Order: C-alpha cells, then structure tokens, then sequence
C-alpha cells in the first residue's frame, strides 16, 4: 500500500483520487492518501471551489518512485513532484500517518470498479500519449487537445492519441473502396491492430484512458478518441471472439462508472445507436446494451 | 458548403465544376412471377455528369451486367457512381480537372468522398435545388444510347447545343432545368410542346429543335404554363 504526501492544502479544492473524491478547505491540515492499491495506475485529480472551470491532474503509477503534491502559489496550482531521497520522504509519510493528517484510498473489499476501468492502461503508454518525458507522472486537463484536433495548436501540451479516420488513405484501400468504408476490418486488423497497435491489449488501454480523461476531465478530444475506438470495432464485421467478448466488459463498467448527470456530454447519440442496433457488432455486446438500455434508454 | 438559390451565380463562374445525378444509375421494371411473387428486371442506366458552364455532358452508361450476382444494389448504384466519377476525373487534364463536384442526392457525399480521396483540393458538396436532372432519360436521343447499349460505353453530349453561341451559360442553365421540370411534370405534354410544328427539326449533332430567338420565348412561355397548371391539379389550388 503507497503514499502521496502533501506538503500543505493552502488553496479550498475537490481532490480526486480514481472514482473517489474529497472536499479540503483552505489551510485544511490535510497531508495527502496513503493505503493507495499497488498494481494500477491511478489519478490525483483538482477543481478548485473558486474556479469550477480547468479540471486538472497527474496520472502516475507509485511502483515508480516516490511521488508528492504541493501547491505552487506562482502557477496556481497542485503540482505533482517526485522525491528523489527514499528516507525523506519514508520519514515525511511516517510523521503524516502517525499524525492520521493523511486520508484513506477508500476501496471496497468486493470492489474491482478500478481494475476493471484500467484492466490494459499501462503507465509507459500514457507517457508516450501524453509527452513530458522528465516526468515519471503525466498531467492532463479539461482543455489539453489531441493531435487529431490540432491538424483540423501547441504540440508539447497534447493527447497524441492514435489518428483514426474513417475517410482517410490509411484506412481504404485503394479498389476496396466501398468494401473497407462499410467494414473497417481491414483498418480494425491490419492497419490498427498489426500495424501501430500490434495487440488488442494496447487497443483497450488507449480506449479505456481517453474514456477516463473524458469522465475526469471533460476533455472533449478523449471523448472523441473513446468513440472512435469503440466505432473502428462495431463497424468490423471480422474482430477476434476474445476483443468483442473483453470490449462488452470494458464499456459495461465505463457505463455503469459514468455519472448519471454527464450522460448527455459523455456519449455520442449515433455512435452508440450505431453500435447497439445497426453496426455488425449490434449483437454481441449483451452487457453493454443491457446497461445502456435500462440506465440511458433516453439516448437510444 | 451546400449550394443553394444565394449562391447561384457560382455556377457560371470560370472555376470548372461538375453536377452529378445518380438517379438513372439503377433502373428497374418490377413484374409478377409465375408463382404470383414480384421481381424487379433492371434496365440499362446511366450518370448524368454535367459541367453548366459549358454544357458538356459525360454520360456514362451503366450496362445490366455491372448488377450480376451483386447484392443491394440500391446503394451498389452509389459507389459505381462514384467509382466512375473518380475515374472520369482521374482520366482529364488536370487543368480541365473540376474543383469541385455538385451532387444532386446527399447519399452520394460518402461513396464520392471516399472515391476521391487521392484529390483533397476537390470539394464535394450537396445542393439544396431540387434539380430535375432525373427527366435526363426523357431527352429521346439519351434515352436511345441507353437503352441501346451492350456494353458500358461513355458518350459525350452537349445539353446545350448551340444556344452559348446567343445566351449565357446562366441563361442556358435556365432553359435546360424549364425543359427538365416540363419533362418530369408532364412528359407527354412537354413533348407535345417541342414538336408540334414538324418545320422545326432536330440537327443530327444536336439535342433539341433549331428554334428562333422568338420561338424559344413562345416555347418557355408554353412550359411555364405546363408547369402552373399541373402545380394547381396535383395540389387542387
């Protein structure tokens, strides 16, 4: 079980940490999360009660080394830090937990809420989305844009998902026009798959962190990302028994997680009434529909 | 975007453009079977590709053979549209290349977008006229090619004959779609119309009777009437 310290709460905030959140007043004596799960990646994440706008934070992974927040007053803002000298910062938790100025990760004993949202993310693939390469952690925000929207503007703070483009040279093949635009197997299995992917593994985390930036940060261009992730598959009359089978529990739990009040921000009407009742998949995710049609049967 | 009666003058501009309607591509007769069930036979189509600039028209016939053995042919007809649009483009000049391609059918955008990917400065757009290109097959010297054809062929027309040598495109382009509405409306009485009077005749290279300046206002004026009368019948107003 690991530890993130904070040196000081000087600024009234909502502190996120995964699917949880807390409220910390200003120059509440609050000095960070312990019991956090080894074997995840996780998110510290930040609203300030004085600016509801810029959702904010740092997705790290603390079998990497020794990670803290502290408020920076020139910035305005919680900063995620590392710290270098294992027996400081041993000692700085310690005096923390002894103290009890630390809150408790909150997980439930039956609860795989957070492994299943993050089954296939894995830290070294966020850090190639998300360039910073000094850091072992990766910021993110409510309005950090991906590659693809910049090309339709400052590269060093961008989402460089994976470009998917349905009208796109990269996904038809010249000849199979009609063929590869009304069954994107051929972009899914050799373009994305074997090509840049090279697993299904890698698919899923990249699908299930822009889904998790969307839900966390309301970033619009992850919301995109998600779509078109789940779309490239329905939209394949040929996917592995083993991709349609995991991709029905991933998008079972992203639905079942997704606040019931961003239902109408988070999902894409004619993405998901595409999926459910006309794509060649609309049959095998018996989960997913399950749950869209008894939690959002507004949207379909 | 889409192209509607605000941006009409764009038409007769010096960028080369081309209308397509796909609305003869895929023709059928429906019939009863001996088992009392129905079938549809198809029938030799055709694109209509037209530049309203010039008048040149590239009239691709589209042979029953292109449908044998294919499934959903209703939307099979949208991508050989814009397959052999793509191919039309690809076989011009670049500098008589269009800069733009106008389809009469919103359905057509995607399978022409897609078709046409090799060519990202060619804007494809939508119209919001409801052009009467469809009546294309009342025109008796097209409707022959077609339906004489035993094999996909290409033949160049020009809708215009040789009325550019008096009026303007704009001009002519209002002619042909008067023509075109009169035809769709009531074929038999737009015909009636153009060859009542047997001492004008259709030249073997034109389209159209060799009417007089004078003549031509006679016959849009006897097809506006056309047009009136069977607006008032088919709405009772």
């Amino acid at each position: 079980m690991n530890t993130v310290p904070f040196t000081s709460a000087p600024i009234e905030v909502t502190i996120g940490i995964d699917q949880y959140s807390f409220n910390v007043k200003e120059n509440q004596p609050f000095h960070g999360i312990k019991d956090i799960p080894i074997g995840h990646v996780h998110v510290i994440h930040f609203q300030h009660a004085d600016n509801s706008s810029m959702r904010y934070g740092y997705w790290f992974d603390c079998r990497m080394g020794n990670f803290y927040i502290q408020y920076d007053p020139k910035d305005g803002l919680y900063k995620m830090m590392e710290e270098r000298d294992g027996a400081k910062f041993e000692n700085i938790v310690h005096n923390f937990k002894e103290r009890q100025m630390m809150v408790s990760y909150p997980k439930i004993d039956e609860d795989d809420t957070w492994y299943n949202l993050t089954e296939f993310v894995q830290m070294d693939k966020i850090r190639k989305i998300v360039r910073k390469d000094e850091n072992q952690f990766s910021y993110v925000d409510s309005s950090m844009t991906t590659v693809q929207e910049n090309e339709l503007s400052d590269p060093a703070h961008s989402l460089n998902y994976t470009v998917i483009n349905f009208k796109s040279r990269e996904a038809i093949r010249p000849g199979h026009e009609m063929e590869d635009f009304l069954d994107k197997s051929y972009y899914l299995n050799t373009v994305m798959l074997q090509g840049i992917f090279k697993n299904s593994s890698n698919y899923f985390g990249e699908l299930q962190f822009a889904f998790l930036n969307a839900m966390f940060f309301g970033n619009y261009g992850s919301s995109l990302q998600w779509h078109a992730m789940i779309e490239l598959i329905c939209s394949s009359a040929t996917v592995p028994k083993h991709m349609l089978d995991k991709l029905d529990e991933i998008l079972y739990y992203q639905i079942k997680t997704l606040p019931e009040q961003y239902s109408d921000i988070l999902l894409n009407e004619r993405v998901w009434n595409i999926c459910l009742y006309s794509s060649f998949q609309k049959n095998s995710l018996h989960n997913t529909e399950k749950i869209m049609e008894n939690k959002y049967p507004e949207l379909l | 975007g889409a192209m509607n009666s605000s941006n009409y003058a764009e038409l007769f501009n010096n960028d080369i453009k081309l209308f397509v309607d796909d609305t003869n591509v895929y023709r059928v007769t429906v019939h009863k079977t001996f088992e009392g069930n129905v079938a549809t036979k198809a029938i030799n189509g055709c694109i209509f590709t037209l530049n309203p600039k010039t008048g040149h028209l590239f009239l691709k016939i589209i042979h029953t053979s292109v449908w044998a053995g294919q499934k959903r042919l209703s939307q099979l007809a949208k991508w050989k549209t814009a397959e052999e649009v793509s191919a039309l483009v690809r076989s011009l000049p670049k500098e008589e290349q269009p800069k733009q391609i106008i389809v009469t059918r919103k359905a057509m955008l995607d399978p022409l977008e897609v078709h046409m990917l090799d060519f990202p400065n060619i804007a494809i757009r939508p119209t919001e006229l409801r052009l009467p290109f469809s009546a294309a097959m009342s025109i008796d010297k097209l409707s022959d090619v077609v339906m004489k054809a035993t094999e996909p062929q290409m033949v160049l027309f020009n809708i215009y004959d040789d009325w550019l040598d008096r009026i303007s495109s704009y001009t002519a382009f209002s002619r042909l779609t008067l023509l075109l509405r009169a035809l769709k409306t009531n074929e038999e009485s737009a015909k009636m119309i153009l060859l009542s009077d047997p001492t004008i005749t259709i030249k073997s290279y034109h389209l159209w009777p060799s009417f007089t300046d004078e003549q031509w206002i006679t016959i849009e004026s006897q097809m506006r009437d056309l047009i009136l009368t069977e607006y008032g019948r088919k709405y009772n107003v």
